[PDB]
């Protein structure tokens, strides 16, 4: 995933109305149960999903089984740790905790850890001071593979779409409820404002009429058309700035 | 659009613009008027050309329609590119107050 | 105490949109062609 | 369609503010609007659903 | 004159206008941050001009 | 607002209206995010808090949780150590929350701005580290969240080539967050619940200090803590 | 790119330094992003 | 202003409703004795999408549950696999 | 109203024995897995 979250087209979570007199639902409380519900139940399974990983010839045959599971190691390497061919990552853990056991970076004052001898013996180094950035890029160095056989001689989604198309569906009727409830609370000034917004909406829908094709190209714009007076009054402006 | 019937109109301006220059430039008038004035041999009188200037008029106003066009051009698109600061309905309308209240909203500082 | 001072160049485009991703390109081009004409004066 | 315009939103807006008033009036019927959201065929097999549920979760 | 002939292809007149009534306003930006997130904020609305219940219903009302 | 943030009947908020209170409630909490640094003695009924505590458990803006959650941290920056509002009206649902977008991993900004507030909640560390450490499922989010945030969109050396063949030298941003936290959780003295909570982490905090060698000059204060 | 006649306790130089502290932030507000 | 191309314009080329119902809610604010007929009618309609909002409800309870039984039986699988 | 009114009232105590019949179901199977978890961790 990224660092930010992913917008989408289709709504996602839509809310739920609590203006509803819930006297006739019964059921937005019941409904509000059920979703912090599933929220501790999403909550419990995402902390277990990220707590589940939390002449004579030779005989030269390249093999099937050259894995980099069992990885060979360097005698100094191997001794420093112990094991014999164990892994990579367990041989930088077993490393670094080799140094924390005996204390080295400082009683970069960090970085630098105090060179022992068996540190020097297996990085072939001979400074006191040296960072731990260039003692664990030699391990990447030190450690050689496996040498081969040598002779010699979703639905959810939709689910969750269906549920927040539901939803709306549900934002609708509850407005619908209370328009006409609040114009059975006020006939009065829910009337007289739509009125005048559906009058303001006509006029509003009805600004955008003069600017077609052939509306253009004939001449019923600017002749005569004083009583538009709205292009034509433009021209004392717009030629005083340059505009043409 | 309809570029179909676009020809279709262009070719008859190109068949006016073709006609006209076809008309003789030594055209002349004569109104009923002129027994009035008593023009005698040479006299000039001055209902000559109103023919003669009808005739460019028609003919040069063929050729500047393209020129028309590039002004109401720019006419239309300077006072209707912006059509939310002088018309009263539209910057009085919840939504476009609303967006150009929202585009000069300046950042938050962090910290 | 009065100074007549110049106003700042305040980027007032012609064509108004409202979605931000129209004006940046302009405003980045206004940020090159004002902080450039200023630097100069320094 | 996927954006709103000015003009998507007043008729948007104007549509909508017009079919409530046409209710009171009653000249229009809006009653295939009612039944296909309630469906009260499928309010019972929402409850028959519901009926199950009780009677496989005991 | 260096005016053009009105028989030539541009003769359009109405081509890239584009008034501000048909302009896109940012409205409310549903986001999505995984399959088992559903505590997350949904969505985001910074300068938007709407709701997001209504440009749901919008798009509820077109799709 | 908290009419309608609680959802009461009193002052049922005409859906008609809504629009003008949506955008409305946007430009005052960014003049309270502002002034929140200014009313840092921040009182224990502080009306502010208050509020904005109920706003921020019905909100789905990422936005305004952000919003909410800087102010907040910063209304609670010289607070006190015995008492003020951070440590009784956080009601454990929102507390329980907060810890929760750490799970976020999609997010990021969410993850700084939950992980601010505690930091600027566990600064008493009394009562602080004992309530952040309190229930079974917000002392129990922290034990796999908070040691996977330190390797938070970090190159840390690969093992699937190593086993499939047939260094970052950096950190991140909310890494430097994470590791500051935790060595202030280390020192949780006495073996609270931070130091109890830092003992059954360090096993599994040293598998990290070896992938990345940033790590070893970071979690300084907590390898000295253990 | 409007500019104006104002009067301000400022001098001209000293708004051209609010104006070079108030770009470069925005430049490398802009830039960034 | 002046028609130059408009004749071969016209050469090759040669509501009722909500006026009444703005009309007749003009009426309705006149008389307070309508407002009362008008409320009575939008209030049996605010019963009539009282009984359109709950059997909506009906149905979000019931498509919950399958969706959270879909969270049941993977529940129900971290009970063996953390045993294991 | 009738066919819409018999299975709205009915249906509400379907809906909170269901409802709270998950909570009982649900409850039972954190109680039994946050307790498995943490013979885990020891």
């Amino acid at each position: 995933t990224q660092t930010n979250p992913v917008p989408v087209t289709y709504p996602t979570d839509a809310y739920i109305p609590t203006y509803l007199p819930d006297d006739k639902v019964s059921n937005l409380a019941d409904l509000k149960k059920l979703i912090e519900m599933d929220s501790r139940l999403d909550l419990y399974l995402t902390r277990r999903r990220l707590d589940t990983s939390i002449l004579r010839c030779s005989i030269t045959i390249q093999l099937r089984g050259v894995d980099g599971g069992k990885v060979q190691y360097s005698p100094n390497l191997a001794t420093l740790i112990g094991m014999q061919t164990g892994s990579v990552n367990d041989a930088v853990y077993s490393i670094y905790k080799y140094i924390l056991i005996n204390n080295l970076f400082v009683t970069p004052e960090l970085g630098e850890v105090k060179l022992d001898s068996l540190l020097q013996k297996v990085l072939d180094t001979n400074a006191a001071h040296l960072p731990l950035m260039n003692v664990v890029q030699t391990v990447n160095k030190l450690v050689s593979p496996l040498p081969p056989i040598i002779l010699d001689y979703a639905e959810d989604t939709a689910k969750l779409r269906e549920i927040t198309k539901l939803a709306l569906q549900l934002n609708s009727s509850a407005q619908k409820y209370q328009f006409f409830h609040e114009l059975s609370l006020h006939p009065r000034e829910t009337l007289t404002h739509y009125l005048w917004s559906s009058k303001q909406n006509e006029l509003v829908l009805q600004g955008d009429q003069y600017f077609n094709e052939d509306a253009a190209r004939t001449s019923d714009i600017y002749s005569n058309n004083n009583n538009d007076r709205s292009l034509m009054g433009n021209i004392s402006l717009l030629y005083s700035q340059g505009r043409l | 659009g309809d570029p179909d019937t676009e020809i279709r109109i262009s070719a008859r301006i190109s068949n006016r613009i073709n006609e006209l220059e076809r008309l003789p430039a030594n055209l002349g008038t004569y109104s009923l008027d002129d027994c009035l004035e008593f023009i005698t041999k040479d006299d000039l009188s001055s209902r000559m050309d109103t023919f003669k200037i009808k005739a460019l008029v028609e003919l040069k106003s063929l050729k500047l329609l393209t020129k028309q066009k590039s002004i109401r051009q720019k006419l239309i698109n300077n006072v209707a590119s912006q059509a939310h600061h002088n018309i009263p309905y539209l910057r009085d309308s919840p939504f476009t107050a609303a967006a150009q209240r929202s585009v000069q909203i300046r950042s938050k500082v962090i910290v | 105490p009065l100074n007549w001072v110049q106003g700042p160049a305040i980027f007032h485009m012609l064509t108004s949109p409202y979605t931000q991703d129209e004006i940046i390109n302009h405003e980045m081009n206004f940020l090159k062609g004002r902080l450039l004409e200023l630097q100069e004066i320094t | 369609y996927n954006n709103v315009t000015l003009k998507n939103l007043t008729a948007f807006q104007l549509l909508s503010q017009r079919e409530n008033i046409c209710e009171l009036l009653n000249l229009v019927e809006s009653t295939e609007r009612h039944n296909s959201i309630i469906n009260p065929e499928r309010q019972r097999m929402s409850l028959e659903e519901m009926k199950k549920m009780l009677d496989a979760l005991k | 004159s260096n005016i053009p002939d009105p028989t030539l292809p541009p003769t359009e007149m109405m081509t890239r206008f584009l008034h501000p009534n048909w302009y896109a306003l940012p409205t409310t930006v549903w986001l999505k941050y995984g399959n088992y997130n559903s505590w997350a904020p949904s969505f985001n609305e910074n300068g938007t001009v709407v709701d997001s219940t209504t440009r749901g219903l919008i798009w509820l009302e077109r799709i | 607002f908290q009419c309608v943030a609680t959802g009461d009947n009193k002052w049922q908020l005409y859906e008609g209206n809504a629009t003008f209170f949506n955008e409305l409630t946007h430009y005052t909490l960014d003049l309270m995010e502002a002034i929140s640094s200014y009313i840092a003695p921040a009182m224990k009924d502080d009306h502010y808090f208050q509020t904005l505590v109920s706003i921020l458990n019905y909100t789905k803006d990422r936005y305004m949780v952000i919003s909410i959650l800087r102010s907040l941290s910063r209304l609670l920056v010289r607070s006190k150590a015995n008492e003020e509002s951070a440590a009784d009206n956080l009601d454990h649902k929102t507390l329980s929350l907060i810890v929760s977008f750490l799970l976020l991993e999609c997010d990021s900004e969410l993850i700084i701005a939950s992980l601010d507030f505690l930091y600027q909640y566990i600064l008493p560390g009394s009562q602080r580290i004992t309530e952040l450490f309190k229930s079974k499922e917000c002392s129990l989010i922290l034990e796999a969240t908070l040691p996977n945030l330190l390797s938070y969109n970090i190159a840390t050396p690969d093992y699937h080539l190593l086993q499939k063949h047939k260094f970052p030298q950096e950190l991140s941003d909310v890494s430097k967050v994470a590791c500051t936290f935790l060595c202030l959780l280390s020192n949780d003295t006495d073996d609270g619940a931070g130091s109890a909570f830092c003992q059954r982490i360090r096993p599994l905090v040293l598998h990290k200090l070896a992938d990345i060698p940033p790590l070893t000059l970071a979690l300084s204060e907590y390898m000295e803590n253990t | 790119a409007v500019f104006d006649l104002m009067t301000s306790p400022f001098t001209q130089e000293e708004v051209l330094i609010k104006e070079i502290d108030f770009l470069k932030n925005k430049l490398l507000d802009l830039q960034s992003l | 202003s002046l028609p130059i191309e408009d004749n071969y314009i016209r050469e090759v080329v040669g509501s009722k409703l909500m006026e009444c119902v703005n009309d007749a809610v003009q009426t309705l604010l006149q008389g307070d004795d309508k407002l009362g007929k008008v409320s009575d009618k939008s209030r049996e309609i605010s019963e009539k999408y009282i009984e359109e909002s709950q059997a909506i409800i009906q149905e979000l309870v019931k498509l919950t549950m399958e969706k959270l039984e879909s969270k049941f039986t993977k529940l129900c699988d971290l009970e063996t696999q953390l045993e294991m």
